[PDB]
RNA sequence: AUGGAGAGUUUGAUCCUGGCUCAGGAUGAACGCUGGCGGCGUGCCUAAUACAUGCAAGUCGAGCGAACGGACGAGAAGCUUGCUUCUCUGAUGUUAGCGGCGGACGGGUGAGUAACACGUGGAUAACCUACCUAUAAGACUGGGAUAACUUCGGGAAACCGGAGCUAAUACCGGAUAAUAUUUUGAACCGCAUGGUUCAAAAGUGAAAGACGGUCUUGCUGUCACUUAUAGAUGGAUCCGCGCUGCAUUAGCUAGUUGGUAAGGUAACGGCUUACCAAGGCAACGAUGCAUAGCCGACCUGAGAGGGUGAUCGGCCACACUGGAACUGAGACACGGUCCAGACUCCUACGGGAGGCAGCAGUAGGGAAUCUUCCGCAAUGGGCGAAAGCCUGACGGAGCAACGCCGCGUGAGUGAUGAAGGUCUUCGGAUCGUAAAACUCUGUUAUUAGGGAAGAACAUAUGUGUAAGUAACUGUGCACAUCUUGACGGUACCUAAUCAGAAAGCCACGGCUAACUACGUGCCAGCAGCCGCGGUAAUACGUAGGUGGCAAGCGUUAUCCGGAAUUAUUGGGCGUAAAGCGCGCGUAGGCGGUUUUUUAAGUCUGAUGUGAAAGCCCACGGCUCAACCGUGGAGGGUCAUUGGAAACU
């Protein structure tokens, strides 16, 4: 997200988005060096380079790897107003740890990443690929039960758009490639791409 | 230079071998009597023959020769001990 | 065609031109704190430095005199009673070697390499082909020798010395069955040069062993032997392009300028010679100098399209230098003679040679090349039925932010103060429901083994089939005896494991966003456009946090963004980047055209039709990745077919 998470940390967090956050008896700017000051994302020695940790983690990847997911948004070379943003705009980082995918999205990259995944299929340790349809990103059916993997019934089911689940272990569907509908639209598809082309 | 080569290719083991017999004079890397097809043929499925199969008259008629494996999927194919019965047609 | 600030871009400043550190990327990469793991790809630049060589190329008594030993029978016991001390077989095995072999290539290098050296495309009347496929002869052969076997001395030596001597699948004395051989009349083609027409006279052996069950030869099958044909295969001669670039390199050249006759290349020539003109070559910078293995390769300017060799792939040349000859079909041979040469070693002097460009490391170096690395495990091929080796080919083992990658750093709730202090004429907020202790928990994290896949491919067994030879058979092999790692009792898994076993930058300077402070008084020194610093430093030094992103941090050589600040496309020349004392002049560039014919070019028709890190999609694996590959599209990209305006 922004390195951060809002149960401690809403405050370098342009959004978070885990817990209650510090504003009440902290002081919600910042601990340090993520907060709105002069970081070059502008006209180009400006000041939103801090949002550039919007515009880089919101996705998970860092840079050079987040450089690589924007050569891939200019792979689809379809309408790069639209078409470099979808697919920049399309992993799971909401299947992860803490909070209702079954209790999976928030403290992200903690436990589902186990390396014994068992999706349908053979095996996909890690969300960063964008799940297929038909192939489940499921848990280790012999060490399945946790607070993160049966919890859908009650916190929170339904990852983005054609990107649905169910409840014995949580399969993943992914039917289809994810739109714009249960995407996010933080990643601006004009100025997030001017920052590096214009 | 001369009998059916099994030819090395690939990454970090990836042993994608190709369909040739090299040339009498030339070496495994170097030109060839012809290239027949493009698969392995130590595939983990089978020998798996894909190959210029109307080829067999020229190149067994002069020159090609296989070794010990493949003149039997050959000829389950209907090539090379059945070109003997082209011969003797 | 999709690119594109310059932190700035001079003067007193307003302005034009200008070029411009730099900040971004990649690079054979590499230089300055090793981290959770793993993964990729790769590989002596300097050190084409000397090279020590190991080892660096080996395969066949399934060819035979077979020698040797020796299977097996194996007289007689040679008597602490068990030999082939004997008959002949003397098989198989170094076979004694004589012979079929390659050995340039799997291996290496780009030393050199001016022109097809290669890239790269042609025409060929410029054709031959141990190993090779197929149609036509059998498996007639001299065995002198020939090591077999014997004999003659020397010197530590190198390595020689005299005397004789058997087999072969060696080869060879004598006749032979396949465009064989080139003439009489026989055609025209690309005039030269081909076209076989004619009739084949002319090809002519042999390699028979191991030999299947038997016909011990059918075809002697095998895998080794003689004869026309083509062909695989490769090379093969003749034209264009890059086949060189370069005058502070210009006048170049003399059987010369490359037909006729003799000669010779599968082909063909001044290649030498009796004749030919001083001619021919020319600032098309010939001559000459420099240079050269060549292409892709990458990056990349908007497209235009291009520079790109390290690697990496392809295509040339060289393998101690050189020189003569031999040669293997071809050799000047990575591991062939004589050698000069050169050194090396030896010397007991009498003479002998050696011989790193296989691949490791040796001295060495470097920023860089691992490791005098693994084994043929598999695949590979040369010779070899069978079988074998070379492996330093092959694959692997280590190496690594050269460049990264996912996981890496997991839970915040109750006192804002349970505890926390750059800057005080302190207010409680406070790096802070953070924090103790853990709400939520058991992946990576280490882990301890059941362990397992992969581990299948290759024969290995006659049951017997196909070739089946007169027929079961040796090989392929339906059986099926179950192999197989240069890797894995590790992966998969129990979850063992616990909030566990896994994060730094310039600064805290305007632009550098990182806070103000002190020793700091233009001092130290941080120090990028430019700075600061002089008793009120933010800045020198220091600091708790602290900033931009994280295996993270800044640089170094290359290209380009930057900046078309490098211009048909995408520069101008008064001043600015640049416009001639001058004018006068040949070729020329261009000078005004008005009409008209060709189809040669002015988005070929449509397809066979397309080089990788690189023409569209599909893919599979990639802890995502790291990176790999696969098919269609084979294109829609050349060739091939076209003829015709209103320019020519």
């Amino acid at each position: 997200r922004f390195r951060g998470s809002n149960w401690k940390k809403s405050r370098r967090l342009g959004i978070s988005l885990s817990g209650t956050g510090k504003e009440l008896e902290k002081r919600p700017y910042a601990p340090g060096q993520h907060g709105p000051n002069q970081r070059k994302k502008l006209s180009e020695y400006g000041l939103q380079l801090r949002e550039k940790q919007k515009l880089r983690y919101l996705y998970g990847m860092t840079e050079r790897q987040f450089r690589n997911t924007f050569d891939i948004a200019g792979k689809k070379f379809g309408v790069h107003g639209e078409n470099f943003m979808i697919l920049l705009a399309s992993r799971l980082d909401a299947v992860v740890y803490s909070l209702g995918l079954a209790r999976t999205r928030r403290q992200a990259r903690q436990l589902v990443n186990h390396g014994h995944i068992l999706v349908d299929g053979k095996r996909v340790d890690i969300p960063s690929y964008s799940v297929k349809p038909g192939q489940t990103i499921s848990v280790r059916e012999k060490s399945q039960k946790l607070n993160i993997i049966v919890e859908s019934v009650e916190i929170n089911n339904f990852v983005p758009e054609y990107l649905n689940f169910d409840a014995d272990s949580l399969t993943g569907t992914f039917v289809r490639l994810p739109e714009r509908s249960e995407l996010p639209a933080e990643i601006n598809e004009q100025l997030i791409v001017e920052y590096y082309s214009r | 230079a001369v009998k059916i080569r099994l030819t090395r290719l690939g990454s970090k083991r990836n042993p994608f071998y190709r369909i040739v017999v090299a040339d009498a004079r030339s070496p495994r890397d170097g030109r060839i009597i012809e290239q027949i097809g493009t698969y392995n043929p130590t595939s983990a499925n089978a020998p798996e023959i894909k190959v210029d199969e109307a080829l067999a008259l020229k190149w067994l008629n002069d020159g090609a020769k296989p070794t010990d494996t493949v003149h039997n999927i050959l000829s389950k194919e209907g090539i090379m001990k059945k070109f003997d019965e082209q011969k003797k047609a």
